[PDB]
């Protein structure tokens, strides 16, 4: 409402005029998929010599995948808040700060749109899912999982 | 010290003639990086010549007449295991731990 | 030369150009590493030995960040140990569930520094699952399980410089870094099995020695 | 209480019927449990066959995802350091006051002083020289009392109670019981 | 013979047979370890002189049991996940990569898995 | 006479998820570790030609005095009224051969008066004696034959000092560092001789040292600092 263009006024509120690719968005989408796709992005391009982004990027696209189908518990939505500041401050380059800050994004200002896409698929599915996905039924059969919703969102490929 | 104390303990006689004991501080291991198992000093008894081991027939097991295989002293200081093997009338050997020489290690020497 | 510095309390003498964690393990501060040797050429990239220095907010990593004169270094804060658990809970997301049947069983580093610097707690049930390579062959000597690598490049920087086998190196990016020689070929030095040694972690061990004993029997 | 109970209020075989009858007649005491145990209802259902499915216990701060970083509940590298007070340091306790209650001055007067006390200071010397309200105020206590050795449990006291109360042994035999108060 | 009765081979030669007593185990001649002491010599000895070899204990040798199960074909992933098939009453849930052009086993219960677009060459 | 009810089936309570708080287990000893601190100090006071230091851990507080003042030390924690430790518990040792004087004689004494406990450490070497306790407490006579048996500390004083533990004409004792767990020797019957003789240990199966594989890590930290803030020599204050 009232945001300026600088370099500090943006950082007040918590963002801040990078690169300038100042993003305007409507109501009729779910910020949910967009952030997943940005996970889905620092990961496949971190470089991966750092311990906490070489593994704490994939860490993050392996929750918000089955945060974008709310496949995941209501706590776990402020467990991968403190795997993201578990990220910030330990690597070499900024990429692993750029990977987390969009993870923060979200539960910051859009907490209960998570909140609402897990209830529905408690609803949607039937039965409440446990920590990491497991239904009360899931398991390992022959080398595989079976009796459980499998999310094949690692871009498949 | 200066006293014979072995007369005392009731040890056999053959830890004084027979036995050589070894003061020695235990080596940083290769495969490991942790450097705390060196900063005690140790006492260890030579193996025998003959009778150390050897395979028990009937389960294979490891047979041994050695009462002192499984005995390992420790120690704080260097001077109380040698004095301590002094008061025993030991006949030991000192092993000097090697020590590692210091070199300045700098990232940018990748390039410089 | 000599810079005389401070870490927790304790005065440190050492070389001027020497590394912060050299100067505390002179002072007999213990920092815990994985990919720094005092052989080796120093990268900075497993981030364990991240430290806390008065005139900053970002941490230091000891093995790399050189020493200065007067300067106070923290490495108790709670800060740092938040630190520690964190990155202890990074590398075994992908870790195997090998321990009972890893030759590296009890002389490993990555279990004695998790114990000891990391929460006794995992938080990772994820359904996708770890993260699985496929192991190279690199001769009769060495037998690798490269589900098991903490990417510490010990392996590169040894072979490289100090026994000069330039075929070993790390291959791709990221998530799917594979050390190794990328195509299939031994491993050719008259030196190479002592990356056995280094390799902290049961990725790289002995073929002769596979399976055999535990280091408490020896 | 442990007051008696009825026969059949207790989980052993006891007859009925006409034995029944005859067993009250007959037994010393009519409320005396045979001690064979009821075949129906004593483990019945054994310990290999049971219904409730186990669930590890966790309590929420030591158990949980969130806020439960292992620094704040790592109990076992927070033990007591061992500290010994020899006689100069109680000394220099004495002479100086404690870090409560400071009796050395300010600045490097203050160095001064509590260097004295950084080498050898026998005690014995120490409570010759010194005014005696330090005694009475720091080493003796409530103005020169001595200290009796401290209690392990400040709350334990004991108190006599009677047969009516306690239910054991009457008066005459020779033992009492003894109660908390 | 005793050749094949003393020397520890991968795949055994002969049939075995299980009233054979000088067998390693009753369904394998040789042995499967090359320190393991050949059965033909271990009853050679006098504390067997008055005994009945038939009764002493000859458990099935494991080997040749594992190598009789199915190979698991993964569908359109290159990842296997084994865990003892009990769950809390098995191995260590370990996962196995398939990207190779053979069956990788499993660490702990000696399953061999791969995948299903890899068989032909497999099976050949 | 209603029914004996059938205890598998009566209602069990509902919990959800459980809470328990999480403190550091040591501070609920503060105020013993005061107390402690000020009869330790109380002790020296009164005896500063014995009491070489005191020391408190948690609720056990130490006295260090020399084998020359351990008869005066325990009188006067027998006698005087504000500590009456009538009662003797343990008296025992331990073999640090690193230290000059190995052994360390430790005593506990117990007061039923005031419901406390206290502990006298003293030293010694494998020659120079021990006071005996015997004179003041009589159930020191057969812990002090119980310590010369498995330490071979002279106890000077001692009415009938021998063998109580080991068997008779035993070489060596147990419990020092040098004397190895399985002993020297060992029995068997002896057909020849008719009776059970003594012959040089020898095993069927040699002890396996498993010890050596222990942590090349430090496992606990430097600890942490619990001394009342009454038993701190102050910090002297900047000046202006
Ligand atoms: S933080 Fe930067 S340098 Fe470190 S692994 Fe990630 S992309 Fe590479
Ligand atoms: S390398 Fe260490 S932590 Fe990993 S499986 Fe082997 S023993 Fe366990
Ligand atoms: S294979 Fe071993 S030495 Fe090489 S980077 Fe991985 S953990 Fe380090
Ligand atoms: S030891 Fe410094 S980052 Fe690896
Ligand atoms: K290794
Ligand atoms: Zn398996």
């Amino acid at each position: 409402e009232d945001v300026l263009m600088d370099f500090d006024a943006l950082k007040d509120v918590g963002s801040g005029l990078g690169t300038a690719a100042v993003i305007v968005l409507n109501k009729q989408t779910d910020i949910i998929r967009a952030i997943q796709r940005f996970s889905a992005f620092y990961k496949h391009e971190s470089c991966g010599q750092c311990t906490p982004c070489r593994e704490g990027t994939t860490y993050l696209q392996r929750m918000m995948d089955r945060f974008v189908t709310g496949q995941a518990k209501e706590k776990e939505i402020d467990l991968i808040y403190e795997l993201s500041k578990e990220i910030e401050g330990h690597t070499i380059c900024a990429l692993g700060d750029a990977a987390a800050w969009p993870v923060q994004g979200l539960i910051k200002s859009f907490r209960p749109e998570m909140v609402e896409r897990i209830k529905q698929y408690e609803a949607k599915l039937g039965e409440s899912v446990s920590y990491g996905g497991w239904t009360s039924k899931g398991k390992v059969l022959d080398g595989k999982v079976v009796s459980n919703p499998i999310p094949h969102d690692a871009h498949h490929h | 010290t200066d006293l014979a104390k072995e007369l005392v303990s009731g040890a056999p006689k053959e830890l004084i003639t027979e036995r050589v004991a070894r003061i020695y501080q235990e080596a940083k291991a290769a495969t490991q990086s942790g450097q705390h198992n060196t900063e005690t000093w140790k006492i260890d008894w030579d193996i025998l010549n003959k009778g150390n081991r050897w395979e028990n027939d009937l389960m294979g097991y490891q047979s041994s007449s050695d009462y002192m295989q499984g005995t390992i002293l420790k120690f704080d200081t260097r001077e109380g295991a040698i004095r301590f093997a002094k008061g025993q009338g030991w006949d030991y050997y000192i092993q000097e731990p090697k020590v590692r020489r210091f070199v300045k290690k700098d990232y940018s020497a990748n390039f410089y | 030369k000599e810079v005389e510095l401070t870490v927790d309390g304790v005065k440190v003498s050492i070389e001027a150009g020497s590394s912060i964690i050299q100067a505390a393990e002179k002072a007999g501060v213990t920092i815990p590493r994985y990919c720094y040797h005092e052989k080796l050429a120093v990268a900075g990239n497993c981030r364990m030995c991240l430290v806390e220095i008065e005139r900053s907010p970002k941490l230091a990593a000891s093995c790399a960040m050189p020493v200065q004169n007067g300067m106070s270094v923290l490495t108790n804060t709670p800060k740092i140990k938040k630190a520690r658990e964190g990155v202890t809970e990074m590398l075994l997301e992908n870790h195997p569930l090998d321990c009972p049947v890893c030759d590296q069983g009890g002389e490993c580093d990555l279990q004695e520094q998790s114990l000891r610097y990391g929460s006794d707690r995992g938080r990772f049930h994820e359904i996708v699952g770890k993260r699985a390579v496929e192991n190279k062959a690199i001769g009769p000597l060495i037998k690798t399980s490269m589900n098991r690598c903490i990417h510490c490049t010990r392996c590169v920087r040894f072979l490289n410089d100090v026994a000069g086998a330039p075929e070993f190196g790390t291959a791709g990016r990221g998530n799917d870094m594979q050390i190794g020689t990328y195509v299939e070929r031994n491993v050719n030095s008259e030196l190479s099995a002592n990356v056995i040694d280094l390799c902290p972690v049961g990725a790289l061990t002995s073929k002769p020695y596979a399976f055999r004993a535990r280091p408490w029997e020896l | 209480s442990g007051g008696p109970v009825p026969v059949f209020k207790k989980y052993t075989t006891g007859s009925k019927g006409i034995w029944e009858k005859i067993r009250q007649l007959l037994t010393l005491v009519p409320n005396r449990s045979t001690g064979n145990p009821l075949v129906k209802n004593y483990r019945v259902p054994p310990p290999g066959s049971q219904t409730l499915k186990y669930k590890d216990p966790v309590t929420i701060p030591a158990g949980d995802i969130v806020k439960n970083q292992y620094y704040d509940r790592d109990h076992r590298r927070n033990y007591p350091r061992l500290v010994a007070f020899d006689q100069t340091k109680v000394s220099g306790l004495l002479t100086l006051g404690s870090a409560q209650n400071p009796r050395i001055s300010v600045g490097e007067k203050g160095q001064k002083e509590l260097a004295v006390f950084d080498q050898s200071v026998s005690l014995s010397s120490t409570l010759a020289t010194i005014d005696p309200k330090v005694v009475k105020s720091e080493l003796l206590a409530e103005g020169g009392s001595p200290v009796v050795a401290p209690s392990l449990n400040k709350k334990m006291k004991f108190r006599l109670t009677e047969e009516s109360e306690h239910g054991m042994y009457p008066e005459d035999y020779p033992i009492r019981i003894f109660a908390q108060n | 013979s005793t050749k094949e009765l003393t020397t520890a081979r991968i795949k055994d030669i002969s049939k075995p047979d299980e009233n054979n007593l000088q067998q390693q185990a009753p369904n394998r001649i040789s042995p499967w370890s090359k320190s393991q002491k050949p059965r033909a010599e271990a009853q050679d000895n006098v504390r067997f002189a008055v005994k009945d070899l038939a009764k002493q204990p000859r458990p099935y040798a494991a080997i040749d049991l594992i190598y009789k199960q199915p190979i698991r074909y993964i569908e359109h992933d290159n990842v296997a996940v084994c865990d003892g098939n009990g769950g809390a009453q098995g191995h260590p849930k370990v996962y196995i990569n398939l990207d190779q052009n053979k069956a990788i086993p499993c660490g702990y219960c000696g399953l061999r898995f791969a995948q299903a677009a890899f068989k032909e060459d497999i099976e050949s | 006479e209603e029914p004996l009810p059938v205890l598998r089936d009566l209602p069990r309570p509902e919990y959800g998820e459980l809470h328990a708080p999480v403190y550091n287990p040591a501070e609920k000893y503060k105020e013993q570790i005061e107390e402690l601190h000020k009869f330790g100090r109380y002790i020296m006071g009164c005896l500063p030609k014995f009491v070489q230091q005191f020391s408190v851990w948690k609720d056990e507080l130490v006295i260090y005095v020399a084998p020359s003042a351990l008869t005066q030390v325990a009188t006067f924690l027998k006698d005087h009224t504000s500590a009456q430790f009538k009662a003797c518990m343990d008296v025992t040792a331990a073999d640090y051969p690193t230290r000059t004087n190995r052994f360390d004689v430790v005593y506990n004494l117990l007061s039923v008066r005031h419901n406390s406990r206290i502990r006298i450490k003293t030293y010694a070497s494998e020659v120079s004696p021990v006071p005996s306790v015997v004179p003041l407490f009589q159930g020191a006579n057969w812990f002090e034959r119980e310590t010369y048996d498995l330490f071979g500390i002279f106890f000077e004083g001692h009415p009938d000092l021998r063998r109580i533990m080991t068997d008779y004409g035993f070489q060596g004792h147990p419990l020092r560092k040098d004397f190895p767990t399985t002993g020297y020797t060992e029995v068997r019957y002896d057909a020849e001789k008719r009776r059970v003789v003594y012959e040089p240990l020898e095993l069927t199966q040699a002890w396996r040292n498993f010890t050596v594989g222990s942590s090349v890590w430090e496992q606990v930290g430097d600890g942490k600092d619990f001394t009342p803030e009454s038993f701190k020599l102050p910090t002297p204050a900047p000046d202006p």
